[PDB]
RNA sequence: GGGAUUGAAAAUCCC
RNA sequence: UUUUUU
RNA sequence: GGCUAAUCCCCCAUGUGGACCCGCCCCUUGGGGUGUGUCCAAAGGGCUUUGCCCGCUUCCGGAUGGGCCCGCGUCCCAUCAGCUAGUUGGUGGGGUAAUGGCCCACCAAGGCGACGACGGGUAGCCGGUCUGAGAGGAUGGCCGGCCACAGGGGCACUGAGACACGGGCCCCACUCCUACGGGAGGCAGCAGUUAGGAAUCUUCCGCAAUGGGCGCAAGCCUGACGGAGCGACGCCGCUUGGAGGAAGAAGCCCUUCGGGGUGUAAACUCCUGAACCCGGGACGAAACCCCCGACGAGGGGACUGACGGUACCGGGGUAAUAGCGCCGGCCAACUCCGUGCCAGCAGCCGCGGUAAUACGGAGGGCGCGAGCGUUACCCGGAUUCACUGGGCGUAAAGGGCGUGUAGGCGGCCUGGGGCGUCCCAUGUGAAAGACCACGGCUCAACCGUGGGGGAGCGUGGGAUACGCUCAGGCUAGACG
């Protein structure tokens, strides 16, 4: 089975690639708690179809560049902002803690 | 090697008669007869009360100086029994009570221990017809533990076996006297033995 | 000391001169063939890059090209040829490419 | 708001049988009114039923408890010894079916949350599931 | 090439051999493709050879090889024999 | 400490230091003798123990136990490190291997042989 | 370095 | 002043 | 500079077939078929020389080994907080067996980071091992698997495979030869030397076995391997005797001076017989090969030991090494003399300044015993980093207070989905180890055969209480 993952596009900026956020859910192997992790994938999208927004499936696929392993599959649902905005606003608070 | 050294010394320690002796460990002449008291210049001296630890220690050299062996195989004859399914303090002594040297002895092919293995160990043992010349030999149930017959003239084995005319032997035990056979039934219960010892003091010395 | 593992050596660069050798013709009848075809001489270009395949096949025989890697060659050729063959295409020998 | 409304329930009953009252209302939930049917189904109360209280429902749980005890301190024994919650939020504590502990050697329950519904230990053993384990008593 | 031989398993003047499916260029005790039996060369159980002559037989198909020594072995459990 | 808070930061290994840097944490170490000395111990004893500087192999400069009854160690015998303090003088932590290379064993010494380095003597 | 001194020492005192 | 609270 | 052979190199041919451009068909990333066009094959040798054996060529498939890619897991420091120019992506190209910024030209301006980027420190990883009730902690020697390196650094060539330990080139450090112009080296292979170090072996035998290379074979090579040697370094088995023997010798030790102790211990009586001598004397070894049968099946037959005259069997046969630690409590074992805060002991608490069971010796006793102690290190006791399994009024610990970002957490009812969670099946979880059973060395250690277990992940099927999510509703929280 080529691994399929489910993630949402935080980046439209490149060309014929889309970035897409994928999170994943587990219990922690010692304190037990279900813990919420999440990865950025570097998906290939030729047409340039998928958007800003877009929750989309991702598959493992024949690397396309460095860092590009992964195509989109397809849409699962379109459009929801709020998902990006959580991601944007956690990469804004980045700008304090320095000094 | 084995202990080797006075023996009617350690019947005095624990206190308790051991036939380590063989014979005259019968006879009025033990020193548990007219002189029970342990050995050394304060054997005569009113004991303090045992420590918890004091207790279980005498137990076990108790049993362990009652089958003369060393605390390595000892120790590894306790930690087997733990491990195999059923008691760990009745399995411990028919594991003992399975060494060839004191199976020769409880077989009355010799008058003590000592020397019991001393006849394995000098070859005059045999086991289903084999020579086996060593003491720790666990024997099987149903195995036949016989007497070679090059020393079946022996004025030693004549001898003991002389004075085993008429007397019983152990209910895991059976033994032809005139060919010298003898047959290890099936392994002993903790009824069987009328050893004086308390096990479970014994498991309880290994806990810690 | 003097293993005659040294033959092995020995042997080495008599190989390294024919492989060497059999690849300059390959790459100089190529460029030669591409050539043409970019100038739009049609016939010659195709005569040209027929001796372009069969030097690339015939280095295949031996351990120099040995693999696909002839192939790949082969395919470069033929692609550019054709493609540099179209302006004012009119491909008159039309040996070596298909209808 | 309320936190973890099980244990919440869970201790109301507990609080309660420490001064031995004869009944306790907790908020209604359906949920909450199945742990309670496993408990009256094993003992440990005499049983709940339904209640309004200023126009919100609510369960009167009815407890029980031992025998009136001899001299000082007569107070009788508990029939719920002890109650803990197991998986509480912030962490959640799922067991397969060979995971599914057994609890006082068996004097006890431990309510286990399964696909085939709130079950005792030994139910949920029996039906061969596990799931989410709510909590000890005994 | 893939090769039928024997791996040494005994001990020191006890030797004990797995008749093994195995690439010839592995270590002669190394990781190994299939145990498709023993031998016992001091022949001291009443069984000191055992060989699945089926599966035996199926390496031979796909161009396992064997030594001289697992040859002879598998001629006497009868992999050959063909009546 | 909430769960969430183990899941962030965790429970941290306590970090044991060693007692003895013999470096290379070695059983033992040589050195050779810097001085000898005799050194007034802790508050509730009194007496004259004898001490020595040695440097190590390892490159480091300590003071060692000299035990026994008496010794033959000069200034500059060559000597091995044992480990292990004396508790009444500050600062020793190391101990003298007595029946070593340059430091004899104590002469007379009929009960506890092994620890102090003498032989078996003959009986007639 | 020995006496007084203290349970014994430091100190102090005496050849 | 220092050890020892018997 | 010159001659020459070939299973060396080349050209033409035959095209089973394959390669490549284009078209079409089916599949769906560059998989399979098809048409036209183009391009591509080869090598001989041996005999029992009319037939067979060893080879050669192109293609399809199998088998084995491997390259590359992905999910997840993988130590410490935040007193490392911002890192990044081929850096992130794109188009075209180069390269390779093959994807790919792997490299290149041009275009876009991206990519990564508090879920720890970047930097620093440390370190091969795993099967396993030690420990622990477990959860965990620690570790990665030997054996097995993967990786990386071959004096340090770089690079390629040859080839199916290497960027190659005992192959090549170059730079650097070092040693050796040097006619000073220039050359030769490379034990982290086996042994062995030297240096460092607390410390780690024989410049051994053998090709008889197993395995590897070449050869039709005979055979050759193999410090892989199989054996021997040294070291109590570990484990296991074994001996230093057994039975009789005084209300009890001498000596030594204590003493109430009566006696008590070492102690059946010795002496001595009887018996056995470790060592050692003598005779016999292995398994490991049956194929390859030869003969019959067709060089098959099958049968038949012959040669072949390092260990080694070792193991083992039989005969003879001698009473024949004991040590080390401790005895104040924890902790089993106590008295005398010696010494007087000295000499010394001490793991901790503490002993010793004139009666010390704590120092030193003796007698005695306790514990192990071919060992026994010590030091170092690891886990344990330690619930003393507390997931199991701890805490913060006064013992170590509530931030001086608010506002609020991220994150964690979320009332009651219904429905959808089925991500977490649970069940079934199935693949995987190498061997060895660990566990149980039986068996082979006289036992054991060791070894063999068989059996069972297993978290995790893949896949298919299912359940929906709870957590998640989407849709709808409520008013007990919150707000107005
Ligand atoms: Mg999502
Ligand atoms: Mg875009
Ligand atoms: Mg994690
Ligand atoms: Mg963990
Ligand atoms: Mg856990
Ligand atoms: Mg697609
Ligand atoms: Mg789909
Ligand atoms: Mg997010
Ligand atoms: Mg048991
Ligand atoms: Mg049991
Ligand atoms: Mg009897
Ligand atoms: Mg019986
Ligand atoms: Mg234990
Ligand atoms: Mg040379
Ligand atoms: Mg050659
Ligand atoms: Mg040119
Ligand atoms: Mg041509
Ligand atoms: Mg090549
Ligand atoms: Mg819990
Ligand atoms: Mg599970
Ligand atoms: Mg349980
Ligand atoms: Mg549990
Ligand atoms: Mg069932
Ligand atoms: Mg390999
Ligand atoms: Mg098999
Ligand atoms: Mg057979
Ligand atoms: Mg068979
Ligand atoms: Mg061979
Ligand atoms: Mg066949
Ligand atoms: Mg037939
Ligand atoms: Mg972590
Ligand atoms: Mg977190
Ligand atoms: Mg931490
Ligand atoms: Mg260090
Ligand atoms: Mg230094
Ligand atoms: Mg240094
Ligand atoms: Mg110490
Ligand atoms: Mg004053
Ligand atoms: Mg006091
Ligand atoms: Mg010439
Ligand atoms: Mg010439
Ligand atoms: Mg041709
Ligand atoms: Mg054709
Ligand atoms: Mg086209
Ligand atoms: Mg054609
Ligand atoms: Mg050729
Ligand atoms: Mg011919
Ligand atoms: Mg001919
Ligand atoms: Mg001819
Ligand atoms: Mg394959
Ligand atoms: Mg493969
Ligand atoms: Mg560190
Ligand atoms: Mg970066
Ligand atoms: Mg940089
Ligand atoms: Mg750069
Ligand atoms: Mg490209
Ligand atoms: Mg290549
Ligand atoms: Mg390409
Ligand atoms: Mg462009
Ligand atoms: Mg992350
Ligand atoms: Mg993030
Ligand atoms: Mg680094
Ligand atoms: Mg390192
Ligand atoms: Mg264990
Ligand atoms: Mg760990
Ligand atoms: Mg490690
Ligand atoms: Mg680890
Ligand atoms: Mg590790
Ligand atoms: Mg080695
Ligand atoms: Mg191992
Ligand atoms: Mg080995
Ligand atoms: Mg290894
Ligand atoms: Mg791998
Ligand atoms: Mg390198
Ligand atoms: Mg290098
Ligand atoms: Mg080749
Ligand atoms: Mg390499
Ligand atoms: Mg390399
Ligand atoms: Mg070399
Ligand atoms: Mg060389
Ligand atoms: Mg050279
Ligand atoms: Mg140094
Ligand atoms: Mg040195
Ligand atoms: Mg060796
Ligand atoms: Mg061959
Ligand atoms: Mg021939
Ligand atoms: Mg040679
Ligand atoms: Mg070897
Ligand atoms: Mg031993
Ligand atoms: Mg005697
Ligand atoms: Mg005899
Ligand atoms: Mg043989
Ligand atoms: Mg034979
Ligand atoms: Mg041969
Ligand atoms: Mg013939
Ligand atoms: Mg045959
Ligand atoms: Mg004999
Ligand atoms: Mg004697
Ligand atoms: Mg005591
Ligand atoms: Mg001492
Ligand atoms: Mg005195
Ligand atoms: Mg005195
Ligand atoms: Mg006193
Ligand atoms: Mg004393
Ligand atoms: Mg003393
Ligand atoms: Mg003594
Ligand atoms: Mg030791
Ligand atoms: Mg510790
Ligand atoms: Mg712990
Ligand atoms: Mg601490
Ligand atoms: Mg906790
Ligand atoms: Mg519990
Ligand atoms: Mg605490
Ligand atoms: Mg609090
Ligand atoms: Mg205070
Ligand atoms: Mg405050
Ligand atoms: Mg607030
Ligand atoms: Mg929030
Ligand atoms: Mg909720
Ligand atoms: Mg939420
Ligand atoms: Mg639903
Ligand atoms: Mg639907
Ligand atoms: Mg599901
Ligand atoms: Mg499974
Ligand atoms: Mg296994
Ligand atoms: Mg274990
Ligand atoms: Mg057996
Ligand atoms: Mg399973
Ligand atoms: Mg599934
Ligand atoms: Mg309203
Ligand atoms: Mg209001
Ligand atoms: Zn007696």
């Amino acid at each position: 089975p080529k691994k399929v993952l489910t993630g949402v596009v935080v980046s439209d900026k490149m060309q014929k690639t889309v970035t897409v956020l994928v999170e994943r859910q587990f219990p922690h192997p010692l304190y037990g708690k279900v813990i919420k992790r999440s990865k950025k994938y570097l998906a290939h999208d030729p047409e340039e179809k998928y958007k800003l927004g877009d929750v989309v499936e991702i598959i493992e696929s024949r690397p396309i560049s460095k860092r590009k392993r992964f195509r989109v599959l397809r849409l699962v649902e379109s459009g929801r902002m709020d998902l990006v905005e959580k991601y944007l606003i956690r990469r804004q608070n980045y700008q304090s803690l320095s000094k | 090697g084995r202990y080797i050294g006075p023996v009617c010394r350690l019947c005095r320690r624990e206190g308790v008669k051991l036939y380590l002796k063989g014979e005259r460990c019968y006879s009025p002449k033990c020193a548990m007869e007219r002189r029970p008291y342990p050995p050394g210049q304060h054997g005569q001296k009113r004991a303090r009360r045992p420590s918890d630890y004091a207790v279980r220690l005498r137990e076990k050299q108790k049993l362990r100086r009652i089958y003369g062996i060393s605390e390595r195989q000892f120790r590894n004859l306790f930690e087997e029994a733990s491990k195999k399914k059923g008691v760990t303090g009745s399995v411990f002594l028919g594991l003992l009570e399975s060494r060839l040297d004191n199976v020769v002895y409880r077989l009355g092919f010799a008058v003590s221990r000592r020397q019991a293995r001393q006849l394995v160990r000098h070859g005059h043992i045999t086991v289903n017809g084999r020579r086996v010349d060593l003491p720790s030999y666990r024997v099987r149930p149903g195995d036949e533990i016989a007497v070679a017959e090059k020393s079946r003239n022996l004025e030693l084995i004549r001898q003991n076996l002389e004075a085993m005319k008429g007397r019983k032997v152990g209910p895991w035990l059976s033994l032809d006297v005139e060919g010298m056979k003898g047959k290890f039934l099936r392994l002993p219960d903790r009824e069987d033995l009328a050893l004086p010892v308390n096990e479970q003091l014994v498991i309880e010395f290994y806990s810690r | 000391r003097n293993l005659s593992a040294l033959k092995r050596h020995r042997q080495s660069l008599k190989r390294r001169l024919r492989n060497k050798a059999k690849k300059s013709a390959i790459k100089t009848l190529s460029k030669k063939a591409i050539q043409l075809a970019q100038e739009g001489k049609a016939e010659e270009a195709l005569k040209i890059m027929r001796k372009a395949e069969s030097l690339i096949d015939k280095a295949a025989k031996g351990s120099t090209l040995h693999k696909n890697a002839a192939a790949r060659r082969k395919s470069r050729l033929m692609r550019k040829v054709r493609q540099l063959l179209e302006a004012a295409g009119a491909p008159l020998i039309g040996g070596g490419l298909s209808a | 708001m309320l936190t973890d409304p099980i244990a919440d329930m869970l201790t109301r009953i507990r609080n309660a049988t420490r001064v031995y009252k004869e009944s306790t209302d907790v908020p209604a939930s359906r949920f909450k009114e199945e742990i309670l049917r496993i408990l009256a189904r094993e003992g440990f109360i005499k049983g709940y039923e339904r209640v309004d209280v200023d126009g919100k429902p609510y369960l009167r749980v009815y407890l029980k408890y031992g025998p009136r005890r001899q001299g000082p301190d007569p107070r009788p024994e508990q029939v719920i010894h002890h109650i803990r919650r197991i998986s509480k939020p912030g962490r959640r504590v799922y067991v397969g079916v060979k995971e599914i502990p057994r609890v006082r050697r068996g004097l006890g329950i431990a309510i286990l949350s399964t696909s085939k519904g709130v079950l005792t230990d030994r139910e949920a053993r029996k039906l061969g599931v596990g799931g989410e384990l709510i909590c000890e008593v005994w | 090439m893939v090769k039928i031989r024997l791996a040494r398993f005994g001990s020191k003047h006890n030797p004990h051999y797995r008749i093994v499916v195995t690439d010839a260029r592995r270590k002669r005790d190394g990781k190994y493709i299939e145990k498709i039996g023993y031998y016992d060369p001091r022949k001291t159980t009443p069984d000191w050879l055992k060989v699945d002559v089926e599966r035996a037989r199926y390496w031979l198909s796909v161009g396992a090889q064997p030594t001289d020594t697992a040859r002879r072995l598998l001629r006497q459990a009868g992999v050959f024999r063909q009546e | 400490p909430t769960i969430n808070q183990l899941v962030r930061k965790g429970r941290e290994k306590v970090r044991k230091k060693s007692k003895v840097p013999a470096l290379k944490g070695a059983p033992f170490r040589r050195g050779v003798c810097t001085v000898v000395r005799t050194v007034t111990p802790k508050k509730p004893n009194s007496a004259l123990r004898k001490v020595a500087k040695v440097r190590l192999t390892s490159g480091y400069e300590v003071t060692a136990y000299i035990p026994g009854e008496g010794h033959n160690l000069q200034e500059h015998s060559v000597v091995l490190i044992r480990g292990g303090r004396v508790k009444d003088l500050p600062g020793v932590r190391y101990h003298i291997v007595r029946g070593v290379y340059d430091a004899a064993g104590v002469k007379d010494r009929k009960k506890s042989r092994s620890k102090y380095g003498t032989k078996k003597p003959k009986e007639a």
